[PDB]
This record gives C-alpha cells, structure tokens and sequence, in this order.
RNA sequence: GGGGGGAACCUGGGGAACUGAAACAUCUCAGUACCCAGAGGAGAGGAAAGAGAAAUCGACUCCCUGAGUAGCGGCGAGCGA
RNA sequence: UGGUUCGUGGAGCCAUGGGGGAAUCUGGGCGGACCACCGCCUAAGGCUAAGUACUCCGGGUGACCGAUAGCGCACCAGUAC
RNA sequence: GUAGGGAAACCGAGUCCGAACAGGGCGCAGCGGCCGCAAAGUCCGCGGCCGUGGACCCGAAACCGGGC
RNA sequence: GCUGGGGCUAGGAGUGAAAAGCUAACCGAGCCCGGAGAUAGCUGGUUCUCCCCGAAAUGACUUUAGGGUCAGCCUCAGGCG
RNA sequence: GUGGAGCCUGGGAGUGAGGGCGCGAGCGAUAACGUCCGCGUCCGAGCGCGGGAACAACCGAGACCGCCAGCUAAGGCCCCC
RNA sequence: ACCCGGUGAAAUUGAACUGGCCGUGAAGAUGCGGCCUACCCGUGGCAGGACGAAAAGACCCCGUGGAGCUUUACUGCAGCC
RNA sequence: UGAAAUACCACCCUGGCGCGGCUGGGGGCCUAACCCUCGGAUGGGGGGACAGCGCUUGGCGGGCAGUUUGACUGGGGCGGUCGCCUCCUAAAAGGUAACGGAGGCGCCCAAAGGUCCCCUCAGGCGGGACGGAAAUCCGCCGGAGAGCGCAAGGGUAGAAGGGGGCCUGACUGCGAGGCCUGCAAGCCGAGCAGGGGCGAAAGCCGGGCCUAGUGAACCGGUGGUCCCGUGUGGAAGGGCCAU
C-alpha cells in the first residue's frame, strides 16, 4: 500500500502467457546436471542412480550437461547438450540417449 | 493529432505489413501517403502506403 | 497460516538469480503514433527496479 | 410403529451483516452466524456412466504431502483446487 | 441458475426450475467449446462395517489457577437481586 | 539447495532481442600442510521485525440475524 | 364524552384528529441474546534499573492534507580505510 | 584535517502540527506573539545552571558523581544583594 | 432558617501551610518577581474569584464515522405492463 | 430499320394468381381444460381456451434497498483553483513557498522534415505612372532593433531566417556514456550493423532553433508473428511484435 496513489506493482504492465482453466499443460520436463556432477561416478549414471544422490530431482527427464570435464562413462540420459556430447565423446565416454 | 489531422499507418507495398505509424493532415494531404521506408521484413528500402489506424 | 503469493506481481516482475527484480519498461502500451524508434525500441527492454521498490515486491514472493 | 429430549459433533433445507476492498456496487466476510428438519453413537460418503495421459490407476472416508502450486480475480482486495 | 479454482470466460464437467424430447450395446456418458481419431466408463433403484468428528459422562496426567485467580458458582448459584 | 536465460517452443554456462561471428540485458567463477580446517546450502534453537488472525489494551454511534 | 373487565395489531413493522408522536421512565426506527473481541487513519492508557548513541516536524506522490509510501535525518551489525 | 569523521551492504526505527530570534524577500498597512519561503541559530529534546526584577528560545554556557578549595563568562560591585 | 437533645446524607475532592496591588507568565496568577498587607480558630450571612460544580460542546469544523429524509444521483428489488 | 427477330424449344430476371408444403397472423363460433356460481355437485348456469398460474423477453418502477455525493482553503460554505510551458519573486551554482505578480498549452507542418547549392533583414532618407503612412522598382545608410507557425525566455545572419534541386533518416536492429531524479517517468547521446537520401568530397540525416501540444496500469479492438494449443491432429482461446 502506498497511501491512495496507484502502487509502484500496480503501474507496472504484465507480460506473458499466465495460462488459463483447466490448467497447467501437462509436458515432459528436464533437469539439467553437468558433467563436474558426475565426477563421483564409476561406470554407469543413469536418472535412477543421479535420482538417489540428491542430484536429480524426481517427476524429472535427465539432460546432461558441458560445464566441468568429462570422465569415460556410460551416461545413460534423455538429452544431451552440443558441448556435453563433444566433450563426453572426446574421453571415452558412452552417450546413451533414450526415451 | 485532431479530426483534421489524423493518425495512420504505413503498410509496406510488397508484404504487406504496417511498420510506422505517423500522422497527416487530410485537408491537406487528401491522397493517401507513399513513401519509400525500410521494411525489416523485406529487409530493403520499398514503397509504403498510407492505411487506416 | 502460511503466506501468499500475490499473483500480481507474479504477472509483472521476475526475480533474477542473484536477486534483482526485472520489469517491463512502462509507457507503450498505447498512444504510440507519435513516439520515435528509439522510444518504442528502448521501452521494449526490461528494467531492474530500484532497491526500495524491489525488496517490498520480493517479500510478495515468498516461494518463488 | 411414530411423537419428545440430548453438551458438542453430523447431514440436509434455508441463509445475513458488520467487516475487507483504506470510499463502493461485482468481489470479500461466507454458505460463516443463525433459523428449521432429520440422524445417531457417530453422521455424511461409498463399490466408477471415476480419474486423466500414465499403453496408467481401481469404492468411500480420514491424516501428511502435492501447494499457496494449477488456476480464479472490479486480474483489485483477495480466493484457491 | 447452482456447485467446482472457474466472477460468461475458449466454459467443458456435476446438479436442475422451464420448453422440446431418444435409443437398449451396432445402446449410451466422459477425456474443458467443437470435429475427427484413439481410449476410459456403463446414468436415470437401494444398502454397506472400519479408519474420521465431538465431549453431557468416567478416569489418568500437567515447567494449569490457587478465592479479584480458576467455571458465572470451591460455600445451599443459574441462587439472591 | 545443486543452473540460468526466454512470453514460450526451446537452448543451456550460457541465454534473450537481432539478419549478426554487432551491441547490450539477465546469468556463469577457498585459505594453510592428498590429510586438516574452513565455505555453498540446509536443519534445529534463540532474538529483532514483517504477513495472516481481535494481533498492545479499553471505548462508539451503528449494521445484520433469531427471539421477547 | 369518560371508565372497568375480556381481546387483536410491533420493529422498516404496528398505531397515529399527524407531534416523526407512541409501541414498558431517553424511539428519525424498541428490547434481549447472538454475528462480536464489528469497525474507530480518532482520544485515552501502557508497569523494574543502569549504560552508549540520538532524531524530525522537510521533499515527492497520495479522495491526500492531524493518515500513509519512498527519500532525508537517528541507531545497530559486518565491511572498507 | 583520525573525527561518536566518511563510504559500502544489511537489521530496527521515529519524524513527516513546529516555534522564537537575526539577516534576505514575498503577502499584509515600510500592522500583528500575523502569514509564506530562503540562510543561520536556539528552544523543541538543554522548562538543567548564571545574567536579564519575574520569563522555552536575548546575553553567558553544553550539567558523569563528590568537596565548607581556586579562576573566569555575561552581568555586576550605595542598601535589599 | 438560628440554639439545645436524637438520627445523620450529597455531588465534589492531585495535594495544600490556599491574602491585595502592579507586573510577568501559554496572552485573565493564592502558588513567579517586586512591593503592600496580615496574631491562632470558628459561627451567622453575601455571592466577586478559585477561568467554581454538573454533562469527554448540542453551535462550528474535521473523520474517505453513522443514521433519518429527498430526487429527473447511481445501481438494484417488490410491484405493474 | 433494328444494340436485341420474330416459329417452336429452353434456362432464367421483374411481377401475378392456381394448387401443394411448412409456416405466421388476425376474426367468428363452440365446450371440455382452467376460473366463478347454483339449498340439488359424475349434474345445471356463466366466463372460456381468454383469465389465473409456471419458465423466459424487454419495459416502467424513491414504494423499498445498498450506496456515492473530491481536495486545497488565513474556520466551513460561496467564489477561485487542480496537469503542462515561459518570466519574476529566487537572496549571481542547483533547488526553493503563499488563494504572490504576469502570460500561454491540450496544437500544428507532407513541408514548416533530410541534404546540397545559393541568398540576407527591420527601419530611415532621397528618386519613381496609376500608388496611398504602407503594394512593386532604384540608390545610399543601416550588426541585427526583422525573421524563426502560436506564450515567454534563451538563442541566432560566420543562420536557426528567405529561395531552389533532388529526396523520406518523421529509419530498422542496438547503444558506450551521462543529465535529472524518492519511485515511476522525463531528457541528451557518440559509435557499430542493415538498407537508404543528399553531396565532388569532407561529411550530414534515427523529424521540426529549443524549452508546452500530455495520460501509468487494467480491459478490449485491429494488422502481423506462427510461440502455447488440456489424450492426439486440428480448432477455440491465449502469447509475442505493431498500433
Ligand atoms: C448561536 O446562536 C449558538 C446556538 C446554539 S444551538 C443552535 N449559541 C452558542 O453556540
Ligand atoms: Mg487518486
Ligand atoms: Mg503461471
Ligand atoms: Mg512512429
Ligand atoms: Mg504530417
Ligand atoms: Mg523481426
Ligand atoms: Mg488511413
Ligand atoms: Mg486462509
Ligand atoms: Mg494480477
Ligand atoms: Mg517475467
Ligand atoms: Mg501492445
Ligand atoms: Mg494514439
Ligand atoms: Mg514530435
Ligand atoms: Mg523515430
Ligand atoms: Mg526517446
Ligand atoms: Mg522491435
Ligand atoms: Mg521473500
Ligand atoms: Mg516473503
Ligand atoms: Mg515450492
Ligand atoms: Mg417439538
Ligand atoms: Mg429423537
Ligand atoms: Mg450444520
Ligand atoms: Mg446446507
Ligand atoms: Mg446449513
Ligand atoms: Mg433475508
Ligand atoms: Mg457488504
Ligand atoms: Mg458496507
Ligand atoms: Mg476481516
Ligand atoms: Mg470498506
Ligand atoms: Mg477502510
Ligand atoms: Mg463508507
Ligand atoms: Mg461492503
Ligand atoms: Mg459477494
Ligand atoms: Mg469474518
Ligand atoms: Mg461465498
Ligand atoms: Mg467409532
Ligand atoms: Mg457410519
Ligand atoms: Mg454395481
Ligand atoms: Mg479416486
Ligand atoms: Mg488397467
Ligand atoms: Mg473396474
Ligand atoms: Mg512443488
Ligand atoms: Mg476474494
Ligand atoms: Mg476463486
Ligand atoms: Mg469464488
Ligand atoms: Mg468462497
Ligand atoms: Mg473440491
Ligand atoms: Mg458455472
Ligand atoms: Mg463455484
Ligand atoms: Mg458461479
Ligand atoms: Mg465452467
Ligand atoms: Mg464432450
Ligand atoms: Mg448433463
Ligand atoms: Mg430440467
Ligand atoms: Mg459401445
Ligand atoms: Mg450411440
Ligand atoms: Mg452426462
Ligand atoms: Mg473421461
Ligand atoms: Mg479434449
Ligand atoms: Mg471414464
Ligand atoms: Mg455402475
Ligand atoms: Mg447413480
Ligand atoms: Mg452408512
Ligand atoms: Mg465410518
Ligand atoms: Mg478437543
Ligand atoms: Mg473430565
Ligand atoms: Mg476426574
Ligand atoms: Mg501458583
Ligand atoms: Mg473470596
Ligand atoms: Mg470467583
Ligand atoms: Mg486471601
Ligand atoms: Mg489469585
Ligand atoms: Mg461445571
Ligand atoms: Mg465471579
Ligand atoms: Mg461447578
Ligand atoms: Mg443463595
Ligand atoms: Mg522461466
Ligand atoms: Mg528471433
Ligand atoms: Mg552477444
Ligand atoms: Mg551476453
Ligand atoms: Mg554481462
Ligand atoms: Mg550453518
Ligand atoms: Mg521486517
Ligand atoms: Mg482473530
Ligand atoms: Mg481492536
Ligand atoms: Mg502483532
Ligand atoms: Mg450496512
Ligand atoms: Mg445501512
Ligand atoms: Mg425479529
Ligand atoms: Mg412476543
Ligand atoms: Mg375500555
Ligand atoms: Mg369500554
Ligand atoms: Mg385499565
Ligand atoms: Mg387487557
Ligand atoms: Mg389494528
Ligand atoms: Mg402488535
Ligand atoms: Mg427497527
Ligand atoms: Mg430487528
Ligand atoms: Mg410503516
Ligand atoms: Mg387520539
Ligand atoms: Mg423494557
Ligand atoms: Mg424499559
Ligand atoms: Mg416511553
Ligand atoms: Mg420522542
Ligand atoms: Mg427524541
Ligand atoms: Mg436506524
Ligand atoms: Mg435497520
Ligand atoms: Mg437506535
Ligand atoms: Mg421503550
Ligand atoms: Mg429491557
Ligand atoms: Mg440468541
Ligand atoms: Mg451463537
Ligand atoms: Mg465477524
Ligand atoms: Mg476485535
Ligand atoms: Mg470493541
Ligand atoms: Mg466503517
Ligand atoms: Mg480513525
Ligand atoms: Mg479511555
Ligand atoms: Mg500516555
Ligand atoms: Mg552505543
Ligand atoms: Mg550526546
Ligand atoms: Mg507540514
Ligand atoms: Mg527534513
Ligand atoms: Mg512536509
Ligand atoms: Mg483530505
Ligand atoms: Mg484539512
Ligand atoms: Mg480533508
Ligand atoms: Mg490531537
Ligand atoms: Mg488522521
Ligand atoms: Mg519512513
Ligand atoms: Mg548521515
Ligand atoms: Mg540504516
Ligand atoms: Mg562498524
Ligand atoms: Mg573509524
Ligand atoms: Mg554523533
Ligand atoms: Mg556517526
Ligand atoms: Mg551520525
Ligand atoms: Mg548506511
Ligand atoms: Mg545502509
Ligand atoms: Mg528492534
Ligand atoms: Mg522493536
Ligand atoms: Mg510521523
Ligand atoms: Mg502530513
Ligand atoms: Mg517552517
Ligand atoms: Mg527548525
Ligand atoms: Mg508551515
Ligand atoms: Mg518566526
Ligand atoms: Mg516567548
Ligand atoms: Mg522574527
Ligand atoms: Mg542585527
Ligand atoms: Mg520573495
Ligand atoms: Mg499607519
Ligand atoms: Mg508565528
Ligand atoms: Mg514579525
Ligand atoms: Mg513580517
Ligand atoms: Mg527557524
Ligand atoms: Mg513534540
Ligand atoms: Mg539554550
Ligand atoms: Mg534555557
Ligand atoms: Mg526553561
Ligand atoms: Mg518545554
Ligand atoms: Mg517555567
Ligand atoms: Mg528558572
Ligand atoms: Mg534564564
Ligand atoms: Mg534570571
Ligand atoms: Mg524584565
Ligand atoms: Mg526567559
Ligand atoms: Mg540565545
Ligand atoms: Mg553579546
Ligand atoms: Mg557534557
Ligand atoms: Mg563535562
Ligand atoms: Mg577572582
Ligand atoms: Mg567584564
Ligand atoms: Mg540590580
Ligand atoms: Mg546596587
Ligand atoms: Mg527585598
Ligand atoms: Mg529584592
Ligand atoms: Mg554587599
Ligand atoms: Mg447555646
Ligand atoms: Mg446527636
Ligand atoms: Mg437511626
Ligand atoms: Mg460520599
Ligand atoms: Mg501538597
Ligand atoms: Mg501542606
Ligand atoms: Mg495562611
Ligand atoms: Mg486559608
Ligand atoms: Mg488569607
Ligand atoms: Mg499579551
Ligand atoms: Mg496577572
Ligand atoms: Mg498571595
Ligand atoms: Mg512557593
Ligand atoms: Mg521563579
Ligand atoms: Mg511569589
Ligand atoms: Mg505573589
Ligand atoms: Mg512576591
Ligand atoms: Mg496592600
Ligand atoms: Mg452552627
Ligand atoms: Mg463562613
Ligand atoms: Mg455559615
Ligand atoms: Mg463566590
Ligand atoms: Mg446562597
Ligand atoms: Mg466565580
Ligand atoms: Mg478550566
Ligand atoms: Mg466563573
Ligand atoms: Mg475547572
Ligand atoms: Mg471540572
Ligand atoms: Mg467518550
Ligand atoms: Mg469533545
Ligand atoms: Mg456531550
Ligand atoms: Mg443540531
Ligand atoms: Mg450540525
Ligand atoms: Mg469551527
Ligand atoms: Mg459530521
Ligand atoms: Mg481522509
Ligand atoms: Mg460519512
Ligand atoms: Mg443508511
Ligand atoms: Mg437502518
Ligand atoms: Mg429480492
Ligand atoms: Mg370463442
Ligand atoms: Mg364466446
Ligand atoms: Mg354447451
Ligand atoms: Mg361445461
Ligand atoms: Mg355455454
Ligand atoms: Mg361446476
Ligand atoms: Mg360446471
Ligand atoms: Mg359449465
Ligand atoms: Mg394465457
Ligand atoms: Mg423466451
Ligand atoms: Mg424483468
Ligand atoms: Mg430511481
Ligand atoms: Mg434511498
Ligand atoms: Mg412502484
Ligand atoms: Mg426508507
Ligand atoms: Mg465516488
Ligand atoms: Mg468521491
Ligand atoms: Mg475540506
Ligand atoms: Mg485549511
Ligand atoms: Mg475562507
Ligand atoms: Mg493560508
Ligand atoms: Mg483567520
Ligand atoms: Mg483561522
Ligand atoms: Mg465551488
Ligand atoms: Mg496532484
Ligand atoms: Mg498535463
Ligand atoms: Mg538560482
Ligand atoms: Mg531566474
Ligand atoms: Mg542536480
Ligand atoms: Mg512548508
Ligand atoms: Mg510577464
Ligand atoms: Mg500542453
Ligand atoms: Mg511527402
Ligand atoms: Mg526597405
Ligand atoms: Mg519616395
Ligand atoms: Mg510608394
Ligand atoms: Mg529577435
Ligand atoms: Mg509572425
Ligand atoms: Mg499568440
Ligand atoms: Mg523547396
Ligand atoms: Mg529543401
Ligand atoms: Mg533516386
Ligand atoms: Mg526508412
Ligand atoms: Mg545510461
Ligand atoms: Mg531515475
Ligand atoms: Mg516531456
Ligand atoms: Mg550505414
Ligand atoms: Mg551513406
Ligand atoms: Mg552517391
Ligand atoms: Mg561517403
Ligand atoms: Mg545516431
Ligand atoms: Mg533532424
Ligand atoms: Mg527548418
Ligand atoms: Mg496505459
Ligand atoms: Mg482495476
Ligand atoms: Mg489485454
Ligand atoms: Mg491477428
Ligand atoms: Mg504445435
Ligand atoms: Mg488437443
Ligand atoms: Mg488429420
Ligand atoms: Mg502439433
Ligand atoms: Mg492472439
Ligand atoms: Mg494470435
Ligand atoms: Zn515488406
């Protein structure tokens, strides 16, 4: 409240889609984990395992990463960005896309 | 801008889209304006017609 | 019982990651025929509101 | 067999205003207060003409969470799965 | 018109005062206007423990009160007045 | 909490605007000898203040419901 | 005309040879209990001690003007130097 | 120039009725213990202390406590004193 | 009414050891200054003062307070078409 | 002789009726619903498919209901005023009040905009048919007292004034850095890219000598975009850009 006048929120225009009944569009989501995340795995990191370890959050499809180095592992998620399919590529990493 | 002088959009005359809006005087300048103005659709100077606001 | 989000600031303002608070430019909603490129242009970017304003709108924003 | 009674609780039939929106009418308060009918040791609900996206679940009730989310809103105050 | 988060909104769904008014599975309802496709379910009869609520009543226990406190009443109080 | 930017599709240490390899907005980042401390962050306690409730206490004139 | 006894009409309602009169000793809307701790930007009031610092009564906007929001001015913690 | 100076981040405010005086203007009547701004001051909050007979704001002066010690300030030094 | 025997209230009330003048003071002083005047305590009387008592001014203004009333204010509702 | 040849056939335009269909209106009568009535009631009389009543349409509607009915103000009312620009007050930085002293704005311009090229005023005196204080012409003087759309102020001919040619930068995408400032706004802006205008070029051009000519957000319209699209493809509806 700011005494009578039009508030500083209420001078400020909206913007954006803020949808409408009966709701939120239901679509697949994704959480990004970086390859510097994956460092304290041997072997094979899949969503379950990354699920587990506090790093991936659940209700979630797993997209890996470029930011840190990557370590040879079979990495087992949904999407991949450019950098981390360069950089796992190049250590004897195995990208496994799925869905 | 009055009754006299009104406001108006240029529509560009090869895609047809409105990219400025301006203001004349149609007691003055009845016909309707043509004047050339980049179009950022056609990315090129072209021809542009007056149109109705 | 627990606070509520007023919606509408959520419809008009974003919290950055370090903590600003961005708005849309006001003043172009209408009224424009008269306005030049570089009025439209510069009030089509988002601002960061001023300290004092920014903390009482991010108290409306509790979850975010 | 019914009638009448029972502190609160319950279901159904009706149903305000102050107040809040720093005025006010939509909105709020609130289907609350209260009136009435009925029920019982509980009452309601209940065995999909369901949910809603999972090629999925599988009566209903009740707690936690989902979530102040989705949305609703003189897109105001607020309301809210 | 009501109910729902849904205040007419693109307004479906559930309910129904008024008008019109079917079919019996190759029948019908739903998946948020509508249409197609794909699926889910079987309305217009009824019943159904438990988990839930309450505290007139009994008991147990308080970093509850201790006669201006604690119930309005420790006492012949819903009394005297 | 560990990722942000964008109305969004979406991309991602970037992203958005843009025709751009332009420019800009919003983002991105340990001390001492691998042991040790420390630190994101988060949990609980304590304290100040804020929001919702009567919300520091007492006070209208009034409005409404059901009765007398 | 006055008067006893027996009756009927009441709260946005009665009754009124009309005064907004009267409706149980205050009626421009009775009383009681309830919504209820209504609301009161107003007035009042706000309880032990010591120590350090220490204002303002301006600006902008305000159905604002004895009320607010931000700034100014006071204080505390951490940092800089 | 090391000061209860300054700058940055953050927690808590209060204030948003001022008033007197000096100087500078406006309004007023070269009126008001008038009114409205500007610079400054004091009272406000120093209604604690000395002077001005008495007396917020004029002169002197910023009261941490004690002393039956000394110097000064304004102002005083015939008596009240 | 007064005096004696019997019975014996009240509003009010910061405390009081409660004079006049001329000044001063928030502008009308028992309470400050200066001067004047004044032995202690009552009883019957009078009302000039204690800005005497009573009643949180009815006038007046202010509150985005209330209520009654009006209309070609707004918006509804009964009623009527 | 036709713009249009004539017979018959045909699809049709403007009409006119005949039949058939669905429709909608009025009028007359009836009785049996419904209503009123009748000492007699499965009946008689009267009204009559109207009226009443149900759902729905629009209308009149202080009879009643909820409310609104601004602020500033040398008390309130009445009057005046309310945003913006210019000058003064304003105490030679900025800022600075009163219901202090004076004015203006709520537009306008398709050139009154861009650039290149060229030109220089007002006024005074003298000369000149109609012709005057002032029309147009000539000479001399004349630094700006003219002009710059309109208030005022600043500015200005070493042009911002007057004339002409070609033009549309009265750009699109951005924007270092600042002015001002409680917020939100307002203002100035070099430079980079795109595609242009003018110029031989240097360069200039993102409207106008400048400061008034204005309105946050909500709600909705229109043109684009093709971003979302409630199982899926569409669509409905939104978003974004422009207005
Ligand atoms: C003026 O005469 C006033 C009247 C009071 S009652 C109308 N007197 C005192 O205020
Ligand atoms: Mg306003
Ligand atoms: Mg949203
Ligand atoms: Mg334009
Ligand atoms: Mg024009
Ligand atoms: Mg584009
Ligand atoms: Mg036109
Ligand atoms: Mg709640
Ligand atoms: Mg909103
Ligand atoms: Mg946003
Ligand atoms: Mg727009
Ligand atoms: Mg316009
Ligand atoms: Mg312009
Ligand atoms: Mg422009
Ligand atoms: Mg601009
Ligand atoms: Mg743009
Ligand atoms: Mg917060
Ligand atoms: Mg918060
Ligand atoms: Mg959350
Ligand atoms: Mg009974
Ligand atoms: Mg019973
Ligand atoms: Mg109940
Ligand atoms: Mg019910
Ligand atoms: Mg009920
Ligand atoms: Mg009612
Ligand atoms: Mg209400
Ligand atoms: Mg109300
Ligand atoms: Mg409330
Ligand atoms: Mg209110
Ligand atoms: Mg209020
Ligand atoms: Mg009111
Ligand atoms: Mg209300
Ligand atoms: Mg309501
Ligand atoms: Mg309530
Ligand atoms: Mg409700
Ligand atoms: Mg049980
Ligand atoms: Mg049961
Ligand atoms: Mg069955
Ligand atoms: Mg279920
Ligand atoms: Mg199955
Ligand atoms: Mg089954
Ligand atoms: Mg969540
Ligand atoms: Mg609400
Ligand atoms: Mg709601
Ligand atoms: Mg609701
Ligand atoms: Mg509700
Ligand atoms: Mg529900
Ligand atoms: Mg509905
Ligand atoms: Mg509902
Ligand atoms: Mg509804
Ligand atoms: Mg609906
Ligand atoms: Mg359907
Ligand atoms: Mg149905
Ligand atoms: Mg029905
Ligand atoms: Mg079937
Ligand atoms: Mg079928
Ligand atoms: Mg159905
Ligand atoms: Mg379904
Ligand atoms: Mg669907
Ligand atoms: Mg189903
Ligand atoms: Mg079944
Ligand atoms: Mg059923
Ligand atoms: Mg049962
Ligand atoms: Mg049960
Ligand atoms: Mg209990
Ligand atoms: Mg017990
Ligand atoms: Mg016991
Ligand atoms: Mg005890
Ligand atoms: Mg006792
Ligand atoms: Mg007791
Ligand atoms: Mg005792
Ligand atoms: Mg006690
Ligand atoms: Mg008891
Ligand atoms: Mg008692
Ligand atoms: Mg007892
Ligand atoms: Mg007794
Ligand atoms: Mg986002
Ligand atoms: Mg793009
Ligand atoms: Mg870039
Ligand atoms: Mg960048
Ligand atoms: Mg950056
Ligand atoms: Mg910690
Ligand atoms: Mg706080
Ligand atoms: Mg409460
Ligand atoms: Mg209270
Ligand atoms: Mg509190
Ligand atoms: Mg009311
Ligand atoms: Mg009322
Ligand atoms: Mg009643
Ligand atoms: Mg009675
Ligand atoms: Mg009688
Ligand atoms: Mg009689
Ligand atoms: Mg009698
Ligand atoms: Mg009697
Ligand atoms: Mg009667
Ligand atoms: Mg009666
Ligand atoms: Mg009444
Ligand atoms: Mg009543
Ligand atoms: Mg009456
Ligand atoms: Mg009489
Ligand atoms: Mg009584
Ligand atoms: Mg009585
Ligand atoms: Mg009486
Ligand atoms: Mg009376
Ligand atoms: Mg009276
Ligand atoms: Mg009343
Ligand atoms: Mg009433
Ligand atoms: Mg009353
Ligand atoms: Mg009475
Ligand atoms: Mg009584
Ligand atoms: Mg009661
Ligand atoms: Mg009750
Ligand atoms: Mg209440
Ligand atoms: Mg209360
Ligand atoms: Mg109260
Ligand atoms: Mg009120
Ligand atoms: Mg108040
Ligand atoms: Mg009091
Ligand atoms: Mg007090
Ligand atoms: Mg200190
Ligand atoms: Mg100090
Ligand atoms: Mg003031
Ligand atoms: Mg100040
Ligand atoms: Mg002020
Ligand atoms: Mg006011
Ligand atoms: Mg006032
Ligand atoms: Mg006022
Ligand atoms: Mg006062
Ligand atoms: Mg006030
Ligand atoms: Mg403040
Ligand atoms: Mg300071
Ligand atoms: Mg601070
Ligand atoms: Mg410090
Ligand atoms: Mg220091
Ligand atoms: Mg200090
Ligand atoms: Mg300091
Ligand atoms: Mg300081
Ligand atoms: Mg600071
Ligand atoms: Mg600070
Ligand atoms: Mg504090
Ligand atoms: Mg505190
Ligand atoms: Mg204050
Ligand atoms: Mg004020
Ligand atoms: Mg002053
Ligand atoms: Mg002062
Ligand atoms: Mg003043
Ligand atoms: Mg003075
Ligand atoms: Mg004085
Ligand atoms: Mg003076
Ligand atoms: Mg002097
Ligand atoms: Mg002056
Ligand atoms: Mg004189
Ligand atoms: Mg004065
Ligand atoms: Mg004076
Ligand atoms: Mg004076
Ligand atoms: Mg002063
Ligand atoms: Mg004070
Ligand atoms: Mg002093
Ligand atoms: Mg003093
Ligand atoms: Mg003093
Ligand atoms: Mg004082
Ligand atoms: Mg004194
Ligand atoms: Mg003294
Ligand atoms: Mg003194
Ligand atoms: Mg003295
Ligand atoms: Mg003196
Ligand atoms: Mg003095
Ligand atoms: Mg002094
Ligand atoms: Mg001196
Ligand atoms: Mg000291
Ligand atoms: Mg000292
Ligand atoms: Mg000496
Ligand atoms: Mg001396
Ligand atoms: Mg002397
Ligand atoms: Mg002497
Ligand atoms: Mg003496
Ligand atoms: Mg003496
Ligand atoms: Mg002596
Ligand atoms: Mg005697
Ligand atoms: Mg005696
Ligand atoms: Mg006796
Ligand atoms: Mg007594
Ligand atoms: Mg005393
Ligand atoms: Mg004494
Ligand atoms: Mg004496
Ligand atoms: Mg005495
Ligand atoms: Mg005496
Ligand atoms: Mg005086
Ligand atoms: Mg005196
Ligand atoms: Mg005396
Ligand atoms: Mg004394
Ligand atoms: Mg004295
Ligand atoms: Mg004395
Ligand atoms: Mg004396
Ligand atoms: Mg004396
Ligand atoms: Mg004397
Ligand atoms: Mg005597
Ligand atoms: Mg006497
Ligand atoms: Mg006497
Ligand atoms: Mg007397
Ligand atoms: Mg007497
Ligand atoms: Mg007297
Ligand atoms: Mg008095
Ligand atoms: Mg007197
Ligand atoms: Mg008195
Ligand atoms: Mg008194
Ligand atoms: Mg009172
Ligand atoms: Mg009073
Ligand atoms: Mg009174
Ligand atoms: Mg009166
Ligand atoms: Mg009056
Ligand atoms: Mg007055
Ligand atoms: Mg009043
Ligand atoms: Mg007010
Ligand atoms: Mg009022
Ligand atoms: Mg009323
Ligand atoms: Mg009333
Ligand atoms: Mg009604
Ligand atoms: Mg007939
Ligand atoms: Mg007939
Ligand atoms: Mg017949
Ligand atoms: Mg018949
Ligand atoms: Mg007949
Ligand atoms: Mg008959
Ligand atoms: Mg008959
Ligand atoms: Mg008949
Ligand atoms: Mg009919
Ligand atoms: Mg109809
Ligand atoms: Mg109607
Ligand atoms: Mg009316
Ligand atoms: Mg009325
Ligand atoms: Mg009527
Ligand atoms: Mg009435
Ligand atoms: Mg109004
Ligand atoms: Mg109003
Ligand atoms: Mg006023
Ligand atoms: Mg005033
Ligand atoms: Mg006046
Ligand atoms: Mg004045
Ligand atoms: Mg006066
Ligand atoms: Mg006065
Ligand atoms: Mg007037
Ligand atoms: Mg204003
Ligand atoms: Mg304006
Ligand atoms: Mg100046
Ligand atoms: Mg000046
Ligand atoms: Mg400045
Ligand atoms: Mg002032
Ligand atoms: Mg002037
Ligand atoms: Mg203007
Ligand atoms: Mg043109
Ligand atoms: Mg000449
Ligand atoms: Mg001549
Ligand atoms: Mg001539
Ligand atoms: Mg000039
Ligand atoms: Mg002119
Ligand atoms: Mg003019
Ligand atoms: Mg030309
Ligand atoms: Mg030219
Ligand atoms: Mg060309
Ligand atoms: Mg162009
Ligand atoms: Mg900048
Ligand atoms: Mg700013
Ligand atoms: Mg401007
Ligand atoms: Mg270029
Ligand atoms: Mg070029
Ligand atoms: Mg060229
Ligand atoms: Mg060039
Ligand atoms: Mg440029
Ligand atoms: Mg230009
Ligand atoms: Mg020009
Ligand atoms: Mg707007
Ligand atoms: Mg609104
Ligand atoms: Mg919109
Ligand atoms: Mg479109
Ligand atoms: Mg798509
Ligand atoms: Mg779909
Ligand atoms: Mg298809
Ligand atoms: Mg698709
Ligand atoms: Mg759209
Ligand atoms: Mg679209
Ligand atoms: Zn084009």
């Amino acid at each position: 409240f700011e005494g009578g006048r039009s508030t500083t929120l209420m001078r400020l225009p909206k913007r954006g889609m803020q949808g409408q009944v009966p709701g939120e569009i239901k679509r697949p989501r994704y959480q990004g984990v970086n390859l510097k995340d994956l460092a304290r795995f041997e072997g094979e990191v899949t969503p379950e395992l990354l699920v587990r370890a506090g790093l991936l959050k659940k209700g979630y499809r797993l997209k890996i990463l470029g930011e840190g180095e990557a370590k040879p592992l079979k990495v087992v998620a949904h999407a991949f960005s450019k950098s981390a399919l360069e950089k796992l590529k190049a250590a004897g990493g195995e990208p496994v896309l799925l869905e | 801008a009055s009754e006299v002088r009104i406001k108006l959009l240029l529509e560009c005359t090869e895609c047809k889209r409105r990219n400025y809006a301006t203001e004349k005087n149609k007691r003055n300048t009845p016909n309707k304006l043509e004047l050339r103005k980049y179009c950022p659709w056609c990315r090129k100077h072209t021809v542009h017609r007056e149109v109705k606001i | 019982p627990k606070m509520k989000t007023h919606k509408g600031a959520k419809k008009r303002v974003k919290i950055t990651a370090s903590g600003k608070v961005v708005a849309m430019k006001t003043g172009k909603r209408h009224l424009n025929w008269q306005k030049s490129g570089k009025e439209i242009r510069q009030k089509g970017r988002k601002f960061v509101l001023a300290k004092p304003e920014a903390e009482r709108i991010k108290l409306l924003l509790p979850y975010e």
